[PDB]
C-alpha cells in the first residue's frame, strides 16, 4: 500500500550495496496489528513480542 | 552535601587535606591546635563544648 | 504553445467603462459569475472618475476569495490584505520608494531626516516602512509629521521644521497638497541651498510639477505607463501559475 | 602594550578584567558603560594611635 | 578497541576541551545499551559536573515528523551520534536541512559510525569530529604482519 | 607492541585515532594515544568556522584579560583529572623557554 | 520584486534623468546632479547645534530656583570661598498645574549642575538656553488616554517630543531609559538610602 | 439587513454600496454584523457589535480573573489579525500581571502538515489562542485532536 | 577584607580621589556595545550584581 518498493536483490552474487527499505519494511512489521488467530490477538510491541 | 553545593568546590579542594577517620580524630586534632576549623552536627560538639 | 499537451483551452472577456459604478459592478459581476473565470486584470489607469476605485470587482471576486490581479493603483488601501482580500498586482506601490530612500541614505550618508506626509492611510505604512529602515541601522528621524490635507497654513509646521538641525525633507502628498507645500516652501525661504527634496511621482505631474523647486529630485518607475507589455507580462505570469496549478 | 595594544592592534575583541578609564584609552578604544564604583585610594602604614 | 575504551577517550576529549553542555542522539543501531549506560555511569562517575540533555533514540526510517522534533529539542554545542554510516549521513543530511549543524553544533562519532578512511561520503561538515583506528601511516601490511 | 587481549576480544593498548574534517575534504590526522594519557597535537583547537559553504561566524569573541587577585584568580589545572572545575572558565598562559 | 526604478532632476521645468535603481545597487549617469542652491555636490545639511535647549528639575543641591531681585536680573552673590555665584537666567513654571493655574516666568538657577554647564560651554564654543520641566516628575514609561501605548513623561517626556535638547539632570541611569536615548558617562557614583529620624 | 451566512464581505459590499447610495444601513446578524477591518468616514456603513480590541480586552479580562498566566497566540492570515496580535503585544507590554505569553504561530496558507506540524508542536502554554476562519478552526481543532 | 592582622582602615571613602569606574573597551565602532550596555544595566537592574 505504501510507496518506495523496494526488492532485496541477488545478493549472494557481486552485491554487497544493503537493502535500503531495511528499517521501513521492519517498522510495517513492527505496526502489525491483529485482533484475529488461533493462539488470539496478536500484536508486537516495541519488542517486537506478543 | 557539599559535593551537591554548586560553588564551593574551594572547601572540597582545602578538605580533602585532612579527611579524618574518626570524630575523635578531629577532636583531637583541635584539642592539639593541630586544626583551626571543623565541620560538624551541632549538639554533639555541644556535649563536647 | 509551450505549455504541454494538456486538454485545456482558454477564452476572453473584457468589460468596458461605464459613468455608473453600480451598473460597472453589475456588468463585471454578470460577467464573473455566469463564466466561472479564474483570474481577473483591472487595467483603467486614465479613468475621469477622481476617486480611482477598482474596489468592486476585488470585492465580488472576494466573495469567494478569487485573486484579482490589477494592474494600475498603488494605494496602501488596495495593498492591504485585511480588506481587499487577494487583490494581487504587479505594480509596486510607493512605500517601497522609501527604501530607495533608505538607499539614498546609503549614497549620501545622511542619517538625519524629517518626514512629512499629508495623508494618514497610507501615511502609517510609510511610517512603518521607514522606521523598519531605521530599525536596520538602530537609528531615529529627527521629526515626523502626518496631518489633515486641505488647508494652508501648514507653513508653522515647516518654520518649526526650520528650526530643526536637519535639512533631509522627505515629503509623501498628493498632487494638490504637494503644491501647497511648494508654494509654502516658496515663501517661506524653503528653496534656496542646504534643503534635501526627495520626493515620488505624485509631486511631479500637473501643477505638483508647475510648482516643483527647480533642482527636486524624484523618483519615477520604468514601464509604468507601458501597459500593453504589462498585460503581456501579467498574462503570461497568469498562465504559467494557471498549468501550475492544472 | 597588554590589553590595549591587543585590542587596538585586533587581536582581540574585548577585556572584560579589572580596566581604569582616562583620556588615552577613550581616544584610542570605547569604553563600556561602567558596572562599578571604583576609584583609587591610598593604603599606610595606621597603626594603633 | 572497545566501545567502552573508544567512550573513554571521547570523554578525555570533552574533557581536555571543558565543553560541558552536551547531548547524546542514537538510534536503534546495535551496540547502544551499553552505550549509553556507560555514558551515564561515567557522567554519573565524574565530580566535573557535566551538563547532559537527554538521551535520543531514533526508532526506524525517519518520516521526519516525529524525528524532526526529536532533532528540534537538542540545543546543546556537542552532538554524540552513534549509528550506520548510512543513517550518519541521513542524520547529518537533516540536520543540514533543519539548519542544526552550525558553529556551536559540534559533532563526535565513534569509527563504527565513520567506517572506512577509504571512502569519504557527502553531508559532512568540515570540522567533524571522529575517533577511529584506520590509519594509513601504520599500514594494513604492518597490520597484517603483526597478526601473523 | 603490547598487543595483548581482552576477555572479550579487544587490544589492551590500542591506536586510537582522532581525525577532523578539513576545507580541503580531507580526514586530518591529529592526535593519538599513549600507553594510558590522550595525546593531543593541537593545544589551541582550531575553530573551524567554515563548516559549510554559508557559515558567517561572528560569535566567536576573542578575550583577553589581565591578571589581579580581586577580579581574576588564576590558578593551573587540576594535578588529579586534568580538569578545571565547573565554577571556572579555560585559560591558556604563553609562557616562553628562556631569556 | 526588484523594480528599476528612475531619479530624475528637475532642470529649470525640465525634467532630466541623472539616475537609476537597480533592484539593490543604485547607478548614478554621467550626468550632473544640479541642486536648487550652490554646487552639485551634497549639501551636508545637519547644523553644528549653535544653540541649546537645557531642561532641568528642581534639584536642591543641583538646581537651586529662585525668583529675580526686580524684573529678569540675578543678584552676583559670593559664597564662603569668595566665589562669585554663577547663575542662569533659567525659564520655569511657579508651581504645579492644580497649584498655579498659568505662571511661566524666568528666574535664576544656580547651583552644582549650572557650575558643570557653564564648564562645558567653557569646553567647547556653543550656546545654550537653561528651562525647566512643566511638570515635577523624572519621567516614567506611563500609559495614555488611547492607543494601548505608554508613553514618556517629563523631563524625558519633553525631550523626546523635541521641545529640549539636553537634560541636565540626575539622570537615574537604569536599562529602560538606555533602549531608547544615548547616554554620557556617569559625573557622580551614587547609591541608595533610607531617610529616617 | 441581518445576513444568515458566515460572510462578513457581504457588509464590505454593503460598504459599497454606502459608497454609492450614501444610506446609513445597519448591519444586523451574521456577517453583516461580523467586523471588518477598516471603516471609511465616507460611508455611512454601521454595524452592531464590538470591535476585536474590545472582545480581546474581555478574553485578557477572563485570563485575568482565572490567572491563566501561560499562554500562546496561534494566527493565520485572516483579516484582523496585525492589530489583534500587536494589541495582545502592547498589553503584554502594559502588564502589571506578568503575562507569560509564549511566542505567537503563524500561519501563512493552509496547513500542509509538514512545517504547521511543528509550529503546533511548539505549543507547550494552557491558553491556545485562535484567529481565523470556520472551516479553517475545524481543520486546526482536527489537527490538534490528531497531535493530541 | 582579608586582611591577617588588620590593621588597614583605609583613608576615608575615595573622598579626594580619582573616582571612575570600571569599563569593557571594545573596537571604535563595534555593534556589540549597545548590546553589552543593555546587558550589564540588565545585570545591574535586578541585584544580581
Ligand atoms: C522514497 O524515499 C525518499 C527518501 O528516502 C523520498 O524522497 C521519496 O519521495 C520517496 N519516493 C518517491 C520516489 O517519491
Ligand atoms: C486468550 O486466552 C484464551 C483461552 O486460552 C484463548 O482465546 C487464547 O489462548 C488467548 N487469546 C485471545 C485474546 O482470545
Ligand atoms: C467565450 O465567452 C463568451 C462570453 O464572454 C461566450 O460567447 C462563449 O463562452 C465564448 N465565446 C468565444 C468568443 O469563444
Ligand atoms: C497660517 O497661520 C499663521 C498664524 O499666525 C498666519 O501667520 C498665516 O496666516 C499662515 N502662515 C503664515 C504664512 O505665517
Ligand atoms: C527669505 O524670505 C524673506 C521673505 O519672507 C526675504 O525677505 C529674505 O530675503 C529671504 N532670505 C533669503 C535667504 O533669501
Ligand atoms: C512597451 O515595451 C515593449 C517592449 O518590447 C515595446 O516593444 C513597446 O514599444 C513599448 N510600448 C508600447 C507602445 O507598447
Ligand atoms: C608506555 O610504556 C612505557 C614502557 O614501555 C612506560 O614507561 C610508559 O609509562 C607507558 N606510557 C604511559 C604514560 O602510560
Ligand atoms: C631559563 O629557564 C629557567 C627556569 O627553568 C630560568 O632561569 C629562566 O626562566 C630562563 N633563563 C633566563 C635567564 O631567562
Ligand atoms: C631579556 O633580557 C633583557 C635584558 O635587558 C630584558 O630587557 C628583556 O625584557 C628580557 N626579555 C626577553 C626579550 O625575553
Ligand atoms: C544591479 O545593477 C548591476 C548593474 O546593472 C547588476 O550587475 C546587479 O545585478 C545589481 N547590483 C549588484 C548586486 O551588483
Ligand atoms: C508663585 O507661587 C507662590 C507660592 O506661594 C505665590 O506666593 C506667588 O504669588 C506665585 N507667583 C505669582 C505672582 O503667580
Ligand atoms: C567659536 O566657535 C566657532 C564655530 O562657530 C569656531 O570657529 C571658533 O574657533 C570658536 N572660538 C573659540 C575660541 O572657541
Ligand atoms: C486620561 O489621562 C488623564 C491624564 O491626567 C488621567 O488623569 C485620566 O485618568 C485618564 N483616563 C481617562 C478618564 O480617559
Amino acid at each position: 500500500e505504501k510507496e518506495n518498493i523496494t526488492d532485496p536483490p541477488r545478493g549472494c552474487v557481486g552485491n554487497t550495496n544493503i537493502w535500503k527499505t531495511g528499517p521501513l519494511f521492519k517498522r510495517v512489521l513492527m505496526s502489525s496489528k491483529y485482533a484475529d488467530g488461533v493462539t488470539g490477538r496478536v500484536e508486537f510491541n516495541e519488542d517486537g513480542d506478543r | 552535601y557539599f559535593r551537591r553545593q554548586v560553588e564551593l568546590s574551594t572547601m572540597y579542594r582545602h578538605m580533602e587535606k585532612h579527611n579524618y577517620e574518626s570524630a575523635a580524630e578531629a577532636i583531637q586534632a583541635v584539642r592539639d591546635n593541630k586544626l583551626h576549623a571543623f565541620i560538624w552536627d551541632s549538639a554533639v560538639l555541644e556535649f563536647e563544648a | 504553445k509551450r505549455h504541454g499537451s494538456w486538454k485545456i483551452q482558454l477564452n476572453a472577456t473584457s468589460v468596458t467603462h461605464k459613468p455608473n459604478a453600480i451598473q460597472m459592478a453589475l456588468s463585471v459581476c454578470e460577467d464573473l459569475i455566469s463564466s466561472q473565470v479564474y483570474a481577473i486584470l483591472v487595467s483603467h489607469p486614465p479613468t475621469p472618475n477622481d476617486h480611482f476605485t477598482p474596489t468592486p470587482v476585488s470585492y465580488t471576486a472576494g466573495f469567494y476569495r478569487i485573486p484579482v490581479l490589477g494592474l494600475t493603483t498603488r494605494m496602501s488601501i488596495y495593498s492591504d490584505k485585511s480588506i481587499h482580500l487577494s487583490f494581487l498586482r504587479t505594480v509596486p506601490p510607493y512605500s517601497h520608494q522609501s527604501s530607495v530612500w533608505f538607499e539614498m541614505m546609503r549614497v549620501y550618508n545622511w542619517n538625519h531626516i524629517i518626514l512629512l506626509v499629508s495623508d494618514d492611510h497610507e501615511g502609517r505604512a510609510a511610517q512603518k516602512r521607514l522606521e523598519t529602515l531605521l530599525e536596520e541601522r538602530e537609528s531615529k528621524a529627527e521629526k515626523v509629521l502626518q496631518f489633515d490635507p486641505g488647508t494652508k497654513n501648514v507653513t508653522a509646521l515647516l518654520m518649526e521644521a526650520r528650526e530643526l538641525e536637519a535639512r533631509v525633507i522627505i515629503l509623501s502628498a498628493s498632487e494638490d497638497d504637494a503644491a501647497t507645500v511648494y508654494r509654502a516652501a516658496a515663501m517661506l525661504n524653503m528653496t534656496g541651498s542646504g534643503y534635501v527634496w526627495l520626493v515620488g511621482e505624485r509631486e511631479i505631474s500637473g501643477n505638483a510639477l508647475r510648482y516643483a523647486p527647480d533642482g527636486i529630485i524624484g523618483l519615477q518607475l520604468i514601464n509604468g505607463k507601458n501597459e500593453s507589455a504589462h498585460i503581456s507580462d501579467a498574462v503570461g505570469v497568469v498562465a504559467q501559475a494557471v498549468h501550475e496549478l492544472l | 602594550n597588554g590589553m590595549i595594544g591587543e585590542v587596538v592592534y585586533q587581536r582581540a575583541v574585548m577585556a572584560v578584567g579589572s580596566l581604569t578609564i582616562n583620556e588615552e584609552r577613550s581616544e584610542v578604544v570605547d569604553f563600556s558603560v561602567p558596572f562599578v564604583e571604583t576609584g583609587i585610594s591610598v593604603m599606610v602604614s595606621r597603626s594603633n594611635g | 578497541a572497545s566501545i567502552q575504551q573508544q567512550a573513554t577517550v571521547m570523554l578525555k576529549i570533552m574533557q581536555d576541551y571543558d565543553w560541558h553542555v552536551f547531548s547524546l542522539v542514537t538510534t536503534i543501531f546495535p551496540g547502544y545499551r551499553d552505550f549509553i549506560s556507560f555514558i551515564k555511569t561515567t557522567v554519573d562517575n565524574s565530580f566535573v559536573g557535566w551538563d547532559m540533555q537527554n538521551v535520543i533514540t531514533l526508532d526506524t526510517s525517519f518520516e521526519d515528523a516525529k524525528t524532526q522534533v526529536q532533532l528540534k529539542k537538542i540545543h546543546s554545542s556537542v552532538i554524540l551520534l552513534y549509528c550506520s554510516k548510512d543513517e550518519a549521513v541521513l542524520i547529518l543530511s537533516e540536520a543540514r536541512s533543519l539548519g542544526l549543524t552550525g558553529y556551536d553544533f559540534f559533532w563526535i562519532v565513534p569509527s563504527l559510525v565513520s567506517g572506512n578512511t577509504e571512502l569519504i561520503p557527502k553531508e559532512f561538515p568540515s570540522g567533524l569530529i571522529s575517533v577511529s583506528y584506520d590509519d594509513w601511516d601504520y599500514s594494513l601490511e604492518a597490520r597484517v604482519r603483526d597478526g601473523l | 607492541k603490547d598487543l595483548s587481549f581482552t576477555e572479550e576480544g579487544y587490544q589492551v593498548h590500542p591506536r586510537l585515532v582522532v581525525i577532523v574534517l578539513n576545507k580541503d575534504r580531507e580526514w586530518e590526522k591529529v592526535g593519538k594515544w599513549e600507553n594510558q594519557t590522550l595525546s593531543l597535537r593541537h593545544a589551541v583547537w582550531p575553530r573551524y568556522k567554515s563548516f559549510s559553504d554559508c557559515e558567517p561566524d561572528d560569535n566567536h569573541l576573542s578575550i583577553v584579560t589581565l591578571e589581579e587577585a580581586p577580579f581574576v584568580i588564576v590558578e593551573d589545572i587540576d594535578p588529579l583529572t586534568e580538569t578545571c572545575v565547573r565554577n571556572t572558565v579555560p585559560c591558556r598562559k604563553f609562557v616562553k623557554i628562556n631569556n | 520584486k526588484f523594480a528599476n526604478y528612475s531619479i530624475m532632476n528637475l532642470q529649470n521645468r525640465k525634467l532630466v534623468q541623472v539616475g537609476i535603481y537597480n533592484g539593490t545597487h543604485v547607478i548614478p549617469n554621467d550626468r550632473k546632479i544640479i541642486w536648487p542652491g550652490g554646487e552639485t555636490e551634497k549639501p551636508r545639511g545637519y547644523q553644528m547645534s549653535t544653540r541649546l535647549k537645557i531642561v532641568t528639575i528642581h534639584q536642591e543641591p543641583f538646581v537651586y530656583v529662585k525668583p529675580t531681585m526686580s524684573d529678569g536680573t540675578c543678584k552676583e552673590e559670593f559664597t564662603v570661598n569668595g566665589d562669585p555665584v554663577k547663575k542662569v537666567i533659567c525659564t520655569g513654571p511657579n508651581d504645579t498645574s492644580p497649584g498655579s493655574p498659568r505662571h511661566t516666568v524666568p528666574q535664576c538657577c544656580y547651583g552644582f549642575c549650572i557650575d558643570l554647564l557653564i564648564k562645558l560651554a567653557r569646553t567647547m564654543n556653543f550656546t545654550y538656553e537653561v528651562h525647566l520641566v512643566a511638570d515635577g516628575k523624572f519621567g516614567t514609561q506611563e500609559r495614555v488616554n488611547n492607543s494601548n501605548k505608554k508613553e514618556w513623561n517629563g523631563m524625558m517626556g519633553e525631550l523626546l517630543s523635541g521641545q529640549a535638547d539636553m537634560i541636565v539632570a540626575p539622570l537615574t541611569i537604569n536599562n529602560e531609559r538606555a533602549q531608547y536615548i544615548e547616554f554620557s558617562k556617569p559625573f557622580k557614583y551614587q547609591g541608595l538610602t533610607i531617610l529616617v529620624k | 439587513f441581518g445576513d444568515d451566512t458566515d460572510q462578513e464581505a457581504v457588509a464590505q459590499m454593503l460598504d459599497f454600496i454606502s459608497s454609492q447610495t450614501f444610506i446609513p444601513i445597519l448591519g444586523i446578524h451574521g456577517g453583516a454584523s461580523m467586523i471588518m477591518a477598516d471603516k471609511d468616514p465616507t460611508s455611512t456603513f454601521f454595524q452592531f457589535g464590538a470591535s476585536i480590541q474590545q472582545q480581546a480586552t474581555v478574553m485578557l479580562k477572563i485570563m485575568q480573573d482565572y490567572d491563566w498566566h501561560v499562554f500562546s497566540l496561534v494566527t493565520t492570515i485572516f483579516p484582523g489579525y496585525r492589530d489583534f496580535i500587536s494589541f495582545i503585544k502592547t498589553t503584554v507590554d502594559n502588564s502589571f500581571v506578568g503575562w507569560d505569553m509564549q511566542n505567537v504561530i503563524t500561519l501563512d496558507t493552509s496547513f500542509e502538515d509538514a512545517k504547521t506540524q511543528v509550529q503546533l508542536k511548539k505549543i507547550h502554554s494552557s491558553v491556545i489562542l485562535l484567529y481565523c476562519s470556520k472551516d479553517e478552526a475545524v481543520l486546526i481543532l482536527s489537527e490538534a485532536r490528531s497531535l493530541g | 577584607g582579608r586582611d591577617e592582622g588588620c590593621k588597614l582602615v583605609t583613608i576615608g571613602s575615595g573622598y579626594i580621589f580619582a573616582t571612575t569606574g570600571y569599563g569593557i573597551a571594545l573596537q571604535k565602532g563595534s555593534p556589540w556595545k549597545r548590546q553589552i550596555d543593555l546587558a550589564l544595566l540588565q545585570f545591574v537592574g535586578d541585584g544580581e550584581m
